[PDB]
């Protein structure tokens, strides 16, 4: 539906919708320089993303899979409730509280212990 | 003056009391700009507190001062002899207005 | 867990934004578009739904970056003009009116002047305004010779505002609030997205919004908070009003020479009748339009009080009147016709006196002053106003009437009134999400 | 440092017209908002107005308008003023006091208004 | 043959040669700010490459197979009459038309439908 | 251990400190410009070293192995001598003699070959 198309529908029919905003994170003297220095965030930004994904026991785009469980701390509802009843918006607001060491977890003990045991089982 | 304020306080140093800057339901429980000052006998006033509830730097801990409602009040700790001035309440509600003013003694007759 | 790249998240932040303009001119790298990249050729706005987003127009960090830029712009533009250092001089100046109040206003100043060579010197004549020589003790002197460098804006440019796109950077979205009632702050019910703004002319002025955007089919009072007063009150037009801004004076510009490679152009005699500007604004529209603005702004105090218009209380030039741009040149009008109205409950056209001023040190930097070069022929120009700058008066202890007066100043509020319903967000594609998904080992 | 000398005091006749300086010194010019204050000698405190010295936008007192006309010159730092048709109550001392916070403050000009001047008394009576 | 190098070659030969330029596609006041806006400019136009190899469901580099039928129409020849009878550049020149359908297609009809049954394949 | 933290830590312990000199790789007017000129180097740095990484058989981070040959040329040792014997240190000043002819041997010999019968084996 466009960049953002689907920003307040349901996450499982925004489950559909990771793509179009996923290919519009690039969009392809002063009052000049400006426009260097927002690129340059701009790729800065988008390697910010892609280096945190790749970090990340993904390494896959749009889409992952993990071992780790979830703490019983962070919202905890049902499947129904959370994937039906709610949209992104107000998930990531509910969410916020942890995201730093959501993915200090989802790193330490991904990257440097299901893909240590994946170096060691390959190493073996 | 829209800010209607007792005549004088009186009384000894060490003790605690307070001055009531009672009001309108527009002024005082209206906003929350309630200030008060301290003009020294024929000496330009002096912000003797910033706000409401709210203290500056500049003066010491000695002024607590706050609104109750309707009646907006000042207390002042440890009373001492440099206390004897002056006092104006102030409060904000369009056109800047200010109160008639608070005599006090301190350490001296009535 | 599950992350998911792509996630539809956006958060309140602020960043540089670029520009994006039309192809439709160079004129010599008009002020406002010259390095420019093009503008998008079909502008898709999307729009979203099952969307609210926490608006906030009065501490919305665009408006500053607009308002930073465009006197960056105003100053490298202004850079490689013409200095007019040599222009500090006595002015062996005289009157030019013969009858009384013919037109003051008009001085036919004789001065010296440094020609190519050094050696010599040179005797011209100028015909300036009253507005930009002061007396000194008759001598006269430019007004701003002993605060700032007068500096001529090199007249291959031009002041035209041009329609300007500030569009964000990748990874950044700009939030429409496309509902019809917006209030300034608070939740929008039809949020939706756009690569960025439509055509913004940065014009200047005060006390009336010219060449503003009237979308608002409703007369909307905007302010931070209502209930201040010496915080400006923003009001936003739906039908526009016609102007007839005019210079009827015919001036010849006098190419005075202030060589080596440098030109000072001065007025030279007004062939034709003396005349002083005047603006006019059709008496019935203008009635109707203040009869929308005050029975929108009942809705804001009390349900019946007497609304009263007064001239500008007081302040610089720039302030008490209507400061803008017509053909080239600054002048102002000091509407005092349009501000008197007095309303408690419940064909001609209205005629204001208009002033003109060369020399200009708008936004009040005193590091740089400006000289605006002289304009030949007569100067005539038609726009449409969208909106006024009131302040408002302070109350007393029984306010049953409140009187608004005009104001301004401060150039933000020029520039809110057309970054009010646009907002920029960045977005956050990282995200994690409960699943029953399992990575194999 | 923050200093608002003011002027000396000035004798006047009712029906005249009296002007105050009021210099300021040692901070930003264009940013703080301006409060002039008059007060006659043994009764309450009131108000003249407020300039802002960006562009020089004022505002009035509602018993004072007609009367009171204040300006300013940012080259020079000093603030003006002036004051018509005098009255035999508009015998006091006038202060300038000086604002706290910037202006782009939420309530910049509406502040406690910290620093003060030294003030100046005019005297307007019948007598010569 | 270097960067670019068999550019004239058959596509079948060509297809040997990919990484010698895909190496070669980083390379490593007025009159030097040309160099910082160039290497930004390359930068950016390799991450937006990298960016549309990802995206396309692959991630990897040099070969990337789909799920996405290509309809004889698009080809309107046969295998010995694509990769033996014309080199990449006149094969571009005959098909640069289609490239934006082809790689938005191609997108979406793979990775929204193949990653969103992977993930339920994976869900049971 | 932070940014190159354990760098005198012996392999057996260095192989997991690795994600964090990955995470911190790209750490997350004039005496300005050279913020600008600094990021883009960094950006452009981190971007040829994740290309030599795609560029090769990896694909992957901390990890990955091949089929190319190693060669007595390169420090010719047994595996406890060079991997409990030194650390990378000592080692790469007795190896950064080979870094382009070993990177192009296994980029090439593989990523030409390993590739191409992997498309090869998928045609069938
Ligand atoms: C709001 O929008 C209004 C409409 O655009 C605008 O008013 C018109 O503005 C244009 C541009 O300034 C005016 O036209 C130019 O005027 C200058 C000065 O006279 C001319 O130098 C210029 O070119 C010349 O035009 C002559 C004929 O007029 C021609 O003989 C010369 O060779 C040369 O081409 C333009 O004519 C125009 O007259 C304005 N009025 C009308 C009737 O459209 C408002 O200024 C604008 N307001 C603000 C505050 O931006
Ligand atoms: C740069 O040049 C400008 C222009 O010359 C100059 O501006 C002038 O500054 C002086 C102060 O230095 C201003 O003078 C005052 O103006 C006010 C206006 O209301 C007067 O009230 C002042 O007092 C006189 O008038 C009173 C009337 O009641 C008398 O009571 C009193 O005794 C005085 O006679 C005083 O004249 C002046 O107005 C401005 N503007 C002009 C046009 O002159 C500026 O100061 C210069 N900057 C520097 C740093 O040199
Ligand atoms: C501003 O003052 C200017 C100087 O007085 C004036 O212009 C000058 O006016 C005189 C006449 O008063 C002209 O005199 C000459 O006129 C013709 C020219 O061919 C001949 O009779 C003689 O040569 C005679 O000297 C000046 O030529 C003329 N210009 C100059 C350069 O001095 C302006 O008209 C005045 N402007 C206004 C609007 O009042
Ligand atoms: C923005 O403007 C608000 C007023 O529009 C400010 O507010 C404060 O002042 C108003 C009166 O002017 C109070 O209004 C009423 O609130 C309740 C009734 O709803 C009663 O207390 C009473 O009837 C009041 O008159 C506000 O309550 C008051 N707010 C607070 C928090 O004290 C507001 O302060 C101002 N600024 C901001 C930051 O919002
Ligand atoms: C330009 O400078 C010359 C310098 O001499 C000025 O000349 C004098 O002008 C006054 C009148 O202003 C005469 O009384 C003198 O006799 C002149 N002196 C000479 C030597 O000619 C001249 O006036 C200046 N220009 C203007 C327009 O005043
Ligand atoms: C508002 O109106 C008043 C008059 O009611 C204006 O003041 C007069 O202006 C004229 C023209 O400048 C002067 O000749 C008078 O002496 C002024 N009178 C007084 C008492 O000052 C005032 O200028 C108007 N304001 C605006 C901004 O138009
Ligand atoms: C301003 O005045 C000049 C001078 O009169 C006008 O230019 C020409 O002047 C000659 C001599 O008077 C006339 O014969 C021409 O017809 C004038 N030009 C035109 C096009 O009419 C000039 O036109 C005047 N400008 C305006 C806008 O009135
Ligand atoms: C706008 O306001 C000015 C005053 O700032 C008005 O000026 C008039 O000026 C003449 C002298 O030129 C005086 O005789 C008048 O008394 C002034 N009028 C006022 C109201 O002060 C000007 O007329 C006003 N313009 C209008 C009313 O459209
Ligand atoms: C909005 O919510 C409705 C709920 O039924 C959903 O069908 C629709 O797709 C959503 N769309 C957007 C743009 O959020
Ligand atoms: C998850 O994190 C919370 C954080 O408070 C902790 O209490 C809990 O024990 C952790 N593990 C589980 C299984 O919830
Ligand atoms: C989670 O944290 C964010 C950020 O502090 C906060 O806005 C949100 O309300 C929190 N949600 C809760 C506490 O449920
Ligand atoms: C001449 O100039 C002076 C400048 O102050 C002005 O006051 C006067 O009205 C003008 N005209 C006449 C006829 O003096
Ligand atoms: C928001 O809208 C309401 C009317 O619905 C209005 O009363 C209020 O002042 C608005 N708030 C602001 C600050 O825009
Ligand atoms: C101003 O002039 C234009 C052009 O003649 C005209 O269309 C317009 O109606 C005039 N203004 C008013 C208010 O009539
Ligand atoms: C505006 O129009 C009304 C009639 O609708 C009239 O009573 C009023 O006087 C008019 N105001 C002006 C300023 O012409
Ligand atoms: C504005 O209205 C007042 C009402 O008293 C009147 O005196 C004044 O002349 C009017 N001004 C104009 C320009 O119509
Ligand atoms: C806005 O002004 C222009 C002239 O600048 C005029 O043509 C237009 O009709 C006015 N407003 C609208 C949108 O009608
Ligand atoms: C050019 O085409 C001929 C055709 O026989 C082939 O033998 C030769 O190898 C080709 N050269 C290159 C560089 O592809
Ligand atoms: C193949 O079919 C799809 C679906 O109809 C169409 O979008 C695409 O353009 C076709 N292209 C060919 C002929 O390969
Ligand atoms: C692309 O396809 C269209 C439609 O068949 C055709 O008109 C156009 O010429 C083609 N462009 C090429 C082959 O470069
Ligand atoms: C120091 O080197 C020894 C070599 O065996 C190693 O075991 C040890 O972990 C190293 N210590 C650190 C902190 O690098
Ligand atoms: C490895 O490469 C070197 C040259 O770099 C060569 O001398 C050597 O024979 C090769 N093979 C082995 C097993 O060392
Ligand atoms: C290069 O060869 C010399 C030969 O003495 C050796 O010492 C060095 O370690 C080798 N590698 C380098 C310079 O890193």
């Amino acid at each position: 539906l466009g960049f953002l198309g689907a920003a307040g529908s349901t996450m499982g029919a925004a489950s559909m919708t990771l793509t179009v905003q996923a290919r519009n994170l690039l969009s392809g003297t002063v009052w000049g320089i400006k426009q260097l220095q927002a690129r340059v965030l701009a790729v800065e930004r988008y390697l910010r993303d892609q280096q945190l994904l790749g970090i990340w026991g993904c390494s896959g785009k749009l889409i992952c899979c993990t071992n780790v469980p979830w703490n019983s701390s962070w919202s905890n509802r049902n499947l129904s409730e959370i994937w039906d009843n709610m949209t992104w918006l107000q998930w990531d607001k509910e969410i916020s509280n942890y995201t730093q060491i959501i993915y200090g977890l989802l790193e330490e003990s991904q990257n440097q212990q299901e893909k240590n045991e994946q170096d060691l089982l390959a190493l073996d | 003056s829209a800010l209607t304020q007792p005549a004088s306080v009186s009384g000894s140093p060490g003790q605690s009391i307070t001055i009531s800057c009672t009001g309108s339901s527009r002024d005082v429980g209206g906003f929350d700009l309630v200030s008060w000052y301290q003009q020294h006998p024929g000496k330009a006033p002096k912000l003797m507190i910033y706000e409401v509830s709210k203290r500056p730097s500049g003066v010491s801990n000695r002024f607590s001062a706050s609104k109750s409602g309707n009646t907006a009040s000042l207390t002042i700790s440890g009373l001492q002899a440099e206390d004897e001035a002056d006092y104006y309440c102030y409060s904000y509600a369009d056109g800047v207005a200010f109160g008639g003013g608070t005599k006090l003694t301190v350490l001296g007759q009535p | 867990v599950t992350v998911y790249y792509g996630v539809p998240v956006w958060k309140d932040a602020e960043t540089t934004l670029f520009c994006a303009s039309d192809a439709k001119t160079e004129k010599h790298n008009v002020w406002a578009t010259h390095a420019c990249v093009p503008t998008d050729p079909n502008p898709q706005e999307i729009h979203l739904e099952n969307v609210t987003e926490e608006f906030n127009m009065w501490k919305n960090n665009m408006v500053e970056q607009m308002h930073t830029d465009i006197i960056s712009l105003w100053d490298q533009s202004l850079k490689p003009c013409v200095k007019l250092t040599p222009l500090c001089v006595t002015l062996q100046c005289t009157n030019v009116t013969n009858n009384i109040t013919d037109d003051g206003e008009l001085k036919n100043c004789s001065f010296n002047m440094t020609t190519e060579l050094r050696d010599k010197k040179q005797k011209v004549y100028s015909l300036f305004y009253r507005l930009d020589v002061v007396q000194i003790n008759k001598e006269y002197r430019l007004i701003n010779c002993n605060t700032s460098a007068i500096t001529q804006a090199c007249p291959k440019v031009s002041f035209e505002p041009i329609p300007i796109h500030y569009c964000a950077p990748a990874g950044f979205a700009i939030l429409k609030c496309k509902d019809k009632k917006f209030n300034g702050t608070g939740p929008c019910p039809s949020v939706s997205t756009v690569q960025c703004t439509h055509g913004i002319k940065p014009v200047v002025s005060t006390q009336l919004l010219l060449n503003g955007s009237l979308a608002e089919e409703e007369v909307m009072i905007r302010s931070e908070n209502i209930t201040n007063n010496a915080k400006n009150i923003l009001v936003q037009f739906n039908t526009p009003v016609q102007i007839n801004c005019t210079r009827p004076n015919n001036n010849t510009r006098k190419s005075i020479r202030i060589g080596p490679g440098q030109a000072f152009y001065a007025t030279g005699d007004i062939i034709g009748d003396i005349r002083q500007a005047h603006c006019n604004v059709s008496k019935a529209t203008w009635n109707e339009t203040l009869g929308k603005v005050v029975k929108q702004l009942r809705k804001h105090f009390g349900n019946n009080t007497i609304i009263r218009f007064a001239n500008s209380s007081g302040g610089d030039l720039e302030v008490t009147t209507h400061s803008f741009n017509c053909g080239g040149e600054f002048f102002y009008c000091n509407t005092s016709g349009l501000f008197n109205s007095t309303w408690i409950s419940n064909n001609d056209s209205i005629t204001l006196p208009c002033r003109i001023k060369q020399i200009i040190n708008m936004w009040q930097r005193i590091g740089q002053a400006m000289y605006a070069p002289p304009i030949q022929g007569v100067i005539r120009c038609v726009s449409n106003i969208t909106g006024l700058i009131l302040t408002r008066d302070g109350g007393s202890t029984n306010s049953t009437t409140e009187t608004f007066r005009p104001g301004g100043g401060d150039m933000r509020d020029n520039w809110r009134s057309e970054l009010y319903k646009y907002k920029v967000v960045k977005i956050e594609p990282l995200g994690v999400a409960p699943t029953r998904c399992k990575r194999r080992v | 440092q923050v200093q608002l000398v003011q002027s000396g005091a000035q004798v006047k006749k009712p029906g005249a017209s009296v002007t105050v300086s009021c210099t300021a010194s040692g901070y930003t010019f264009t940013g703080y908002h301006m409060h002039w204050v008059r007060q006659a000698p043994g009764q309450g405190l009131e108000w003249m107005g407020w300039i802002n010295p960006f562009r020089g936008a004022v505002k009035y007192a509602q018993k004072f308008r007609g009367r009171v006309s204040m300006t300013r010159d940012t080259s020079i730092e000093i603030f003006y003023m002036e004051l018509s048709r005098l009255r035999s109550d508009d015998t006091a001392v006038y202060y300038c006091a000086r604002e706290m916070f910037d202006s782009s403050a939420d309530w910049s000009p509406w502040r406690g208004m910290v620093a003060w001047g030294q003030g100046t008394l005019v005297t307007v009576s019948s007598a010569s």
